[PDB]
RNA sequence: UCCGACUUUGUGAAUACUUAUUCCGUGGGUCGGAAGUUUUGGCUCCAAGGCCGGCCGAU
RNA sequence: CGGCCUGCCAACCCUGGAAACGGUUCAGCCGGAGGUAGGGUCCAGUGGCCGGAAGAGCACCGGGUGUCCGGUGCGCCCCCGGCGGCCCAUGAAAAUCCGGAGGACCGCCGUUCACGCCCGGUCGUACUCAUAACCGCAUCAGGUCUC
RNA sequence: CUAAGGGACGGGGUAACCCCGGCAGAUAGCGCACGCGCCCCGAAAGGGAAUCGGGUUAAGAUUUCCCGAGCC
């Protein structure tokens, strides 16, 4: 409805390419989107800023991705980190 | 089955917020104006203060005083402890209830000097 | 195997669900079991530990989250503690 | 000919960098008794945005080890912290995320950004938003490590040298398409006065050496010796190659 | 309509130049400059607003122009920590502190 | 300016020694007693004839009174 | 004097604050 | 601007040293040798105590 | 300007314990981390009444009369409130003022209370602000920041 | 009062005019002997102690004079 793919990417008319507006896409939705806390346990984390994602109803305010809350590497650095530190004992 | 009278607790809310108190009487199942749980308490408004070895003996007559007050208070305004201070309290006017609470004060200032309660006497710190 | 005997509780026994009541029924001495998800605030979970060591009741530390429990419950909220007050015909108490 | 852009910058008139709006060095806490033999617990209280700067900043608040005071620190925050939270820094902190560690303590593969190149430099490297140093190997005679570096050097660091655990935080930034000239204004606009770049073919002689001809066209090689003098040396500076492989 | 002209010479729409009109007894309209709009006291660790005291501009706080009944709140921490923020402290001073004798004895 | 209610209020601040001067002023409801003081003028409405006349008499003898 | 009591201070790396010490050595003397 | 000589420029072993020089850090706040605090977004200062202004506590 | 009342939209408190889920905005959104409901606290106002103050001002009649009662709104201007959106953009500082933690020290001495007493320097201030008071050699169809 | 910024003690450079402010130099002082110790200029649109109504001149006062009423 309203649109059979553009979907966010609407808003920039016919401008800048096909291309680009479908590379732009991933990361408008995905900077737009509402994100699990664990701390609270809600769907309530949304993008303070690049890098800044906040709680809305706890209050946490955590350091994330630019466009993500969770990037890939910060999964598998934590996993890393977590792995040496077991090793190390 | 915590909440009987001779156990300490510390207040959470109100002007005696963060106050150490004793119960003295547990009103649980509640009174018809106060239909919640609740409980009478003896707190100290102001703590004996530190008493140390140097001090001469008047002053350390004038730190050793304390100020008691007397309070009803809601169950969910108090963080019950696993203390207890026994001083054999068993107890409406603004006159009856200012000569109860100096009554109090001889009572918890005479087991302050004692020696005994040490975590009693001894403030919060927050 | 704490899935099945909570959904047992919770279809034949008495429980409350919450914060505030389950303070209640300590202050009381009628739970029987505390139940506690994983993400549970670290002041709150201190103070409900406390509570059950004034009385003698035990704390089960639920295996994960407060989404999770209540799911488990079979409820559409969130549940951060549990208190069990009758379990029944169920073996959760002597576990 | 007349001063080329590329030689006025020095001068630091027009191109010096905007910083009315940050909030201040972001770097590790001054190296002290406490760090250099135990460890020191601070509390995260804010992850703020600087402007200019891609990764977030994270405001930290220490108890001053002698003085009844209190430390208030602000350094590059690493990906996963966030407020509330304890972070600890010194020779027995923990291998955790968010954490101040010597590099003696943190083994082969880790993670690490903000290191430091001299003991109580305060970070020196992978200190942009998604970066990261890998710790390669262990020197104990000489106490030096062997870390590599974002841009895939190697390096070689003494071991008494502090990093934080984890990668920046912010990373994926650069993988989202401007689309607009008005999005690249506003970026520089916080940095420095260099964002509208006019092509030195697009010159006359007396302002660029590309300028001038009646084709916009370079007319000599665009590699540059490396020792040209300035307003000579412009193009591309001393490369082994061209062309794209 | 009775237009109206400031009375200072202040001429530029500043947030510092604020006026309102207002009749006077002698049948016209005037300009009375107002005061900005200012924040009450906050919470620093709940963020929210501090009860019990009005918002007004800093030095009309000051002793001599505001009652003590306006400026403080009988509790604890009164006119800096919300009462949510002060039940928090006093729990967990109390619990980390039996905490550090637990670790003490095991 | 201050409102006073209870017509002794009105006599002890009558009888304040920085009390300069009392004006009656007459409306078509009540009769309005003002006293000037050093800091504040004070005005007591009173509605009864005769309580306004008990009032006149009753003044202190050293203050000026003056009729609006 | 049952009154009187010992209330002694931990000086770790973050334990109570220290007292006042010579730090003699440590000091930065004029030119 | 690169490059060499002299000067700054010293000492000792068959390459080492440190004090010149250079760089970095700190409110110059635990350096050299020996002897013998992971806790939950809370508070932490100006010593209690012991023994003769003094010493330990604080090698 | 002072006193009393009121108390928006948010925020907070106490009781209680919700699925047959409910509450709710123009939009949102909110609830076992405690909703709906019931009862309260605070917040701001350029809100109401009284004092100021009808003695003033205005309009009439020759001293006198009057200065009263309602209704309406996607109306216009200013201010405030509370939501939503946007940023590889996150959008001053300091003086100044208030509050708090602690409790060394101290008793006829403390008092941020009311009322009472005295004092308040220097310089600018007229007028124009424009098709004639400014610049454009001018009393120039130009140019010159605002309510 | 501070903003962007400007000047500037010591020190450094410079034949001198003059050019350099973070390069740290016993920093030139503050509370109650004892204790502590990390320059100025720059906005009549930024921040900011405290005023209102009515009257008055040929010419002022869109809050300065008069009347009354407040405030700092
Ligand atoms: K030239
Ligand atoms: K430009
Ligand atoms: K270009
Ligand atoms: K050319
Ligand atoms: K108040
Ligand atoms: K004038
Ligand atoms: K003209
Ligand atoms: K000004
Ligand atoms: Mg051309
Ligand atoms: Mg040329
Ligand atoms: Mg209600
Ligand atoms: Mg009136
Ligand atoms: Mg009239
Ligand atoms: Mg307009
Ligand atoms: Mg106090
Ligand atoms: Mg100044
Ligand atoms: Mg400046
Ligand atoms: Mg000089
Ligand atoms: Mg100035
Ligand atoms: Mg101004
Ligand atoms: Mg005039």
């Amino acid at each position: 409805k309203r649109t059979k793919k553009a979907g966010i990417v609407g808003k920039y008319g016919t401008r800048y390419g096909a291309s680009l507006r479908k590379q732009i896409k991933k990361m408008e939705v995905s900077q737009h989107s509402k994100y699990f806390c664990e701390f609270c346990g809600k769907f309530a984390v949304k993008r303070k800023a690049v890098g800044i994602w906040g709680c809305k109803d706890c209050g946490k305010v955590k350091a994330g991705g630019a466009y993500t809350m969770n990037t890939a590497s910060a999964v598998t650095v934590r996993s890393t980190i977590r792995r040496l530190r077991e090793q190390t004992e | 089955k915590f909440l009987k009278p001779g156990k300490a607790v510390i207040l959470l809310q109100g002007r005696f917020a963060g106050r150490k108190a004793v119960i003295v009487r547990v009103f649980e199942e509640g009174t018809r104006d106060r239909p919640y749980g609740h409980c009478l308490v003896a707190g100290l408004a102001k703590y004996p203060k530190k008493v140390i070895r140097k001090d001469s003996a008047k002053k350390t007559a004038k730190k050793s005083r304390v100020k008691c007050f007397l309070k009803l208070v809601n169950f969910t305004h108090i963080m019950p402890t696993r203390y207890t201070l026994d001083v054999d309290f068993k107890d409406a006017t603004r006159d009856k209830k200012v000569a109860s609470c100096k009554a109090a004060k001889a009572r918890l200032e005479e087991r302050f000097k004692t020696g005994k309660n040490r975590w009693f006497f001894t403030k919060l710190r927050f | 195997n704490i899935n099945n005997k909570l959904q047992l509780v919770m279809k034949s026994g008495k429980y409350t669900l919450g914060y505030k009541t389950v303070l209640k029924t300590l202050r009381s001495s009628k739970g029987k079991l505390i139940i506690l998800a994983n993400n549970c605030p670290p002041l709150r979970k201190s103070e409900i530990e406390y509570y059950a060591m004034l009385a003698k009741i035990s704390v089960h530390h639920f295996h994960g989250n407060n989404v999770d429990l209540g799911t488990a419950c079979g409820k559409y909220y969130r549940v951060c503690c549990l208190s069990i007050l009758d379990p029944g015909d169920s073996d959760i108490i002597s576990t | 000919g007349r001063v080329i852009r590329a030689q006025r910058k020095g001068a630091g008139s027009v191109f010096k960098s905007h910083t009315h709006h940050r909030k201040g060095p972001a770097r590790f806490r001054s190296l002290d008794f406490g760090e250099r033999n135990g460890y020191l617990k601070g509390v995260v209280t804010d992850v703020i945005h600087d402007p200019g700067r891609g990764a977030p900043l994270a405001k930290v608040t220490f108890r001053h080890p002698f003085r009844y005071k209190h430390q208030k620190e602000l350094f590059v925050a690493a990906e996963g912290m966030y407020t509330g939270q304890f972070v600890y820094c010194g020779r027995r902190a923990t291998l955790s995320v968010g954490n101040v560690l010597p590099l003696r303590s943190v083994p082969e593969g880790g993670v690490i950004c903000n290191v430091e190149h001299h003991v109580g430099d305060r970070g020196v490297f992978a200190r942009a938003s998604g970066d990261y140093a890998i710790v390669i190997s262990h020197n104990p005679d000489n106490g030096t490590s062997r870390i590599k570096l974002p841009s895939g050097a190697k390096k070689i660091v003494p071991s008494s040298c502090r990093a934080m655990i984890g990668q920046v935080a912010g990373g994926g930034r650069t993988e989202k398409p401007m689309l607009k000239a008005g999005n690249a204004y506003h970026k520089y606009r916080v940095k420095r006065n260099s964002w509208p770049k006019v092509r030195g073919v697009a010159m006359n002689p007396v302002e660029h050496p590309h300028g001038g001809g009646n084709h916009q066209h370079i007319g000599h090689a665009s590699t540059v010796r490396r020792d040209a003098p300035p307003g000579q040396k412009v193009g591309l500076i001393a490369a082994r190659r061209t062309g794209r492989l | 309509v009775q237009r109206l002209t400031y009375r200072k010479r202040h001429s530029y729409a500043t947030k510092s130049n604020q006026t309102r009109v207002v009749k006077t007894p002698g049948g016209k309209l005037v300009y009375q400059y107002t005061k900005k709009r200012a924040s009450g006291p906050k919470c620093p660790v709940t963020g929210k607003k501090i009860q019990g005291i009005p918002h007004l501009r800093p030095t009309e706080y000051k002793r001599s122009r505001l009652s003590r009944n306006r400026r403080t709140v009988n509790r604890p921490y009164g006119g800096v920590l919300s009462g949510p923020a002060v039940r928090e402290r006093i729990i967990r001073a109390f619990l980390v502190e039996e905490q550090k004798i637990v670790k003490k004895v095991l | 300016p201050k409102q006073i209610h209870e017509i002794k209020d009105f006599l002890l601040t009558a009888r304040r020694k920085d009390a300069r001067s009392v004006r009656i002023k007459r409306t078509k409801d009540a009769v309005k007693f003002k006293v000037r003081c050093s800091r504040y003028l004070y005005t007591l409405c009173v509605h009864d004839t005769d309580k306004a006349n008990k009032l006149k008499q009753s003044l202190p003898p050293g203050l000026n009174v003056q009729e609006v | 004097n049952p009154l009187f009591e010992k209330r002694p201070k931990q000086f770790g790396i973050g334990g109570a604050l220290p007292p006042k010490k010579d730090l003699h050595r440590f000091v930065k003397w004029p030119k």
